[PDB]
RNA sequence: CUCUGUCGUGCUGAGGAAUCCCUAGUAAGCGCAAGUCAUCAGCUUGCGUUGAUUACGUCCCUGCCCUUUGUACACACCGCCCGUCGCUACUACCGAU
RNA sequence: CGCAAGGCUGAAAAAUUGACGGAAGGGCACCACCAGGGGUGGAGCCUGCG
């Protein structure tokens, strides 16, 4: 178990959810609400 | 498990950094030991040489008002006083980041100004033992430094630096070469001129004359060009008769008198020396008509010659304590009293127990050396491909053979017996000599760079070019078998005394443990940082330790191993330079090892914090007020005597000290700051931010933490009663600097609009037609809902 | 520095006449550093600047209220 | 649990240093029931009943996380955080081959 | 069925983007402070863990 979690530390591939945009839908592109 | 230590180490005079000093002695530097020479009998007198450091040692400097000390600059920034009178170092100064370059004295020798590689140069006081202060000019390294009070540098970019020292800032600069680089800075002793060598051969003399105007002390008399295009080492002037020394690293040391420029200066003679010259220095003898001109050369030799002012003979030489160019192996006797060093161009033969040399013989080069039973011969292979023979007790040659033609012979190894000897050379044969008549040869694939016998004479070990290496039998010459696996060519070998190991040292920065029956390597192991050039077994196993090994590899190390136990049991610093040869006693209980260093050895809280600044502050008004008094009534020395932070931070006043303290912080932390401040404190309070309103510096906030103090004690101020007059004090202030920002900021908006109106007007349109549709800012905002 | 920048600024135009620096031509004068953009920066600037030091000083007849009541007292 | 009577401290003794946990139907007392493919009768899990003291502030101690890049624009405020090295580009130096 | 399936061999880098910190200022925490409460730890029984 312990040379599991150093291989995935290293080569580092870790499952967890990743924070998505919560406009990934109509802005796509993420563009920023200032000065254009 | 006993280690090693260094207890001896000879074989060198001056290396090739720079800065000779005359005092009849000549006082040179050795690597990491500063050495005194008389130039008369060749015996030096002393050497200071300092447990604690074992960095190089590269400038030297003598006091003057006071000789018997003296200050050296090392590698790792580090400067010593010696004395000459006791070889101990009173003081050491470690100010720098890396490798001090140039020394200086004052006139007094109170004072010591060191510039070093890392751009620094730092004056130190020598009755304080601190470091004075740190004079920052100098894109890169300074090259020339003088004591003119005043100090005048040179550096690597190539700019003359004149310093003041009372307030240390510099006064003048000037630029010496526009595209080079000038490299060595040369004062005339009465502060007349000051000469520069740059990088094209061209010399730059400035004279010297002896700050709200335009100040103006150097000026660019002229430009003189001398015989050779090299970078200059070294101006030296006379410090009593007319003449300076200009040389760079080369044969040559040019000479001028001092009697436009190029009138002024003549070269007055040009000396040719034996070898390349890193610096010279001037020498006055007491009862003597000459210039003794004493130079220290790169090819590790002090030479003092004579000039005669108003021609040179080479005078005196100190050339028998040291090799002169590179020691390339080292053989040491079977009664382990003496030992034979060869060098390109020498061989030189050492006494151990005095370390004094005894005889020397010249060869052309001298790739492997060893003398043969008896210790009355020596065998020298050489780089032409022959041999020659020396013998000791007679000093002389006796026979040449051509060995290869013109293959230099890499290895040669005497035989146990001590009968024969084998060459192995940069032909793909190698052949056997015995006595000398050719025996046997052998014809193989590659060069051969490194062969080695058995202990017991039974088996004999080539290494080739190809990476590899082929163990054959003694008797007859066939293939027992052949060690692989070196990703390069393996440079040397030694194998135990039983028979029964190979180390193998190869230029892939590891060496290797083979077994000899099958030859299966033991441990591969990789313990060097550069490529590994010898290995050595101690031969006797009297002392229980057969199995250990010594290799020595480029970067600057020996190691001691154990093959028994594969472990590292030393590691042996203390060489300069990438160990070229090295050899073990046949008792084992010393060995020496000769270097690149040519030095061949032998081893053995924000309210509280507002509030205490108001205070302070406080406190330097009170005094400043009485010493207004005391220079109203009389203009008597009356010193204020503030306090050390104050003098510290550099005698700033009290409003710019309590408005930094102010200013610093956060201004949520304002508001509580503020609101933890007492009533005790307030008074304070408002006498500063009377002296901000009257001395006008941040009125925004003056003006709010002077209304938050009046809002959040509105009924103890109307209660109080001399709060009325400070009030009234700082409301004339603020209403005065106030009306005055906000009378000006109109003045400059009604301007601007006048002027705008009058560009309008400018701008409008010349033509008239039909269309007077040519007659606006606009930005993008998005917005993602 | 808006305060420093003021003051030179209003000496800078107490020294010069409005015409000088209406009729000013500079070869560098492209896009965004011309004229009309460069003095309408200084002024919009300027503006706010002024706005500031209006509401200061109007708060800041807090002192003289203050003064008159420890008169009356 | 509430109320009313009969007798009166009688081997008939509420846990040290430490260490841990706990802020409202929470701590604590009390019983009744079930026994759910793992665990649990030397107990487990529900369910009702009675129901407080003291904090509910502060980063001072112990820490943990984060700013000093970004992610929006008006008012308004701030105003170039600091060190030891690496890597890259160029410049010249040192000395063997 | 064919390939995989022939041993210079003998166990223990990337980087103009990187490595490590410090000072200041915030936020949070019954693994913190503060105010209290309650266990365990004393005697006996016993599941379990070593």
């Amino acid at each position: 178990i312990e040379e599991l979690i150093k291989r995935r530390i290293l080569a580092g591939e870790f499952d967890e959810v990743l924070r998505r945009r919560p406009d990934m839908f109509g802005n796509p592109h993420g563009v920023r609400r200032g000065l254009v | 498990y006993l280690k090693f230590e260094p207890s001896k180490s000879f074989g060198v005079v001056v290396s090739s950094n720079s800065n000779l000093v005359w005092s009849g002695q000549a006082i040179v530097a050795a690597n990491e030991e500063v050495l005194v020479w008389d130039i008369k009998k060749g015996e030096l007198l002393s050497r200071w040489r300092d447990e604690n450091c074992k960095f190089r040692v590269t400038a030297i400097a003598q006091s003057r008002t006071d000789p018997d000390v003296f200050a050296v600059g090392y590698e790792d920034g580090s400067i010593r006083l010696w004395d000459s009178k006791i070889a101990t170092s009173v003081v050491s100064f470690n100010g720098h980041k890396s490798a001090i370059t140039v020394l200086a004295f004052d006139k007094t020798g109170v004072r010591l100004a060191s510039g070093s590689k890392d751009t620094d140069i730092i004056v130190w006081d020598l009755v304080a033992e601190v470091g004075q202060y740190k004079l920052r000019g100098h894109k890169d390294q300074v090259t020339g430094l003088y004591f003119i009070g005043f100090l005048l540098t040179t550096g690597k970019d190539s700019l003359i630096k004149l310093w003041d020292l009372s307030s240390r800032h510099c006064i003048e600069t000037h630029v010496a070469q526009a595209n080079g680089e000038c490299w060595a800075l040369g004062v005339s002793p009465d502060f007349t001129g000051c000469i520069t060598a740059g990088n094209d051969g061209e010399i730059t003399v400035w004279a010297l004359d002896a700050l709200s105007q335009s100040v103006n002390f150097l000026q660019n008399r002229g430009t003189l060009h001398r015989s050779s295009k090299e970078r200059a080492a070294e101006v030296v002037f006379h410090p009593l008769r007319d003449y300076f020394a200009v040389h760079g690293v080369e044969k040559s040391v040019e000479i001028w008198r001092i009697r436009e420029v190029s009138d002024v200066f003549v070269q007055h003679v040009i000396v040719r020396t034996t070898g390349k010259v890193r610096s010279v220095d001037w020498a006055l003898n007491p009862g003597v008509k000459d210039l003794q001109l004493l130079v220290g050369g790169t090819n590790n030799l002090l030479e003092l010659y004579n000039i005669v002012g108003k021609d040179y003979n080479k005078a005196l030489a100190v050339e028998l304590p040291g090799h002169r160019t590179d020691i390339r192996s080292v053989a040491i006797s079977s009664d382990d009293k003496m030992l034979a060093s060869a060098a390109n161009g020498s061989l030189k033969i050492w006494n151990i127990k005095t370390q004094q040399c005894i005889r020397t013989f010249d060869c052309g080069y001298a790739l492997c050396c060893a003398f043969l039973p008896g210790d009355k011969v020596v065998i020298v292979g050489t780089k032409e491909g022959e041999l020659q023979l020396y013998d000791v007790a007679s000093a002389s040659l006796l026979e040449t053979v051509n060995a290869h033609d013109g293959h230099a012979v890499w290895a040669l190894q005497v035989h146990p017996d001590g009968r024969s000897v084998v060459s192995g050379g940069a032909d793909k044969t190698a052949k056997f000599w015995d006595f000398l008549v050719q025996s046997r040869i052998l014809k193989v694939s590659d060069d051969i760079l490194s062969l080695r016998f058995s202990p017991d004479a039974r088996l004999l070990a080539v290494a080739l070019l190809d990476s590899t290496v082929k163990v054959f039998f003694n008797d007859t010459l066939k293939l027992y078998l052949n060690l692989y696996g070196h990703k390069l060519p393996v440079l040397s070998m030694d194998i135990s005394y039983d028979s029964k190991l190979i180390v193998t040292s190869s230029a892939d920065k590891n060496i290797r443990i083979w077994g000899l029956d099958f030859g299966d390597c033991h441990k591969a192991l990789f313990g060097h940082q550069d490529s590994i050039l010898q290995v050595a077994f101690i031969p006797h196993n009297s002392d229980g330790n057969g199995h250990y090994f010594f290799s020595a590899s480029k970067d600057r190390t020996i190691k001691y191993w154990d093959a028994d136990k594969f472990e590292q049991i030393q590691r042996i610093d203390g060489h300069h330079g990438e160990i070229w040869a090295l050899a073990v006693s046949h008792s084992g209980r010393f060995l020496v090892s000769a270097s690149h260093d040519k030095s061949i050895r032998v081893w053995e809280m924000a309210g509280e914090r507002i509030a205490e600044a108001l205070e302070l502050g406080m406190t330097d008004l009170n005094t400043i007020r009485e010493w207004e008094e005391a220079r109203q009534i009389n203009p008597n020395i009356a010193p204020p005597q503030r306090n050390p932070i104050f003098v510290a931070l550099g005698n700033i006043p009290a409003e710019t000290y309590v408005l930094n303290t102010l200013q610093k912080i956060k201004p949520a932390s304002l508001h509580d700051a503020l609101l933890v401040l007492p009533f005790s404190t307030i008074p304070s309070l408002l006498t500063f931010l009377n002296l901000f309103a009257q001395r006008e510096l941040n009125v925004p906030l003056t003006c709010r933490i002077l209304f938050f103090v009046l809002k959040t004690h509105h009924k103890q101020i109307v209660a109080s009663r001399t709060m009325r007059a400070t009030l009234e004090k700082v409301r004339a202030n603020l209403r005065a600097a106030l009306r005055r920002q906000k009378d000006e900021m109109g003045f400059n908006i009604a301007a601007l609009k006048v002027v705008s109106m009058q560009l309008r007007d400018k701008s409008v349109r010349e033509y008239v037609d039909e269309t007077w549709e040519e007659k606006v800012r606009k930005r993008a905002f998005a917005s993602l809902s | 520095t808006a305060p420093v920048a003021q003051r030179v600024l209003w000496a800078l135009f107490k020294s010069h006449p409005a015409n000088k620096l209406s009729s000013l031509s500079v070869k560098g004068a492209r896009g965004h550093k011309s004229l009309n953009e460069v003095l309408d920066a200084i002024k919009v600037y300027t503006e706010r600047h002024y706005k500031r030091i209006e509401e200061l000083v109007d708060e800041s007849y807090l002192v003289e209220y203050t003064l008159r009541e420890m008169d009356a007292l």
